[PDB]
């Protein structure tokens, strides 16, 4: 997990940080996955991040 | 895959409660129900159709 807090004026929770950590490796390894997170946790925030 | 639940966000989420409500069918509603059941009996209800 090596996030860049630039352009991230909003606040994201710890599990959101874990989610983006998981998501970054998918792009780094050129792989695609399903983000089947429970609704209401801020998935749009994960996409924006 | 990537899946999470509300148990990770628990201890702060207000509890959710489910209630079952029973409503008696109206007199005209009951009559229409029985009439349609009888008509479907004349139609064999198309159960195996
Ligand atoms: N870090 C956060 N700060 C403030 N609000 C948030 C945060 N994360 C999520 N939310 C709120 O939770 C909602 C999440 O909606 P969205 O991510 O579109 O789909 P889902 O509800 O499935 O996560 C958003 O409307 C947003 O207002
Ligand atoms: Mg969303």
């Amino acid at each position: 997990d090596v996030p860049v807090p630039s352009l991230l004026r909003g606040n994201l929770r710890t599990y959101q940080k874990q989610g983006l950590n998981w998501l970054a490796s998918l792009y780094n390894n050129h792989t695609n996955g399903i983000l089947a997170d429970e609704m209401g946790l801020g998935k749009t925030i994960q996409t924006i991040s | 895959l990537l899946r999470r639940l509300k148990a990770d966000v628990e201890k702060q989420m207000p509890a959710k409660y489910e209630h079952i409500v029973y409503c008696k069918l109206s007199k005209r509603q009951r009559f229409l129900y029985d009439d349609f059941m009888s008509r479907a009996q004349t139609k064999a209800t198309l159960a195996s159709g």
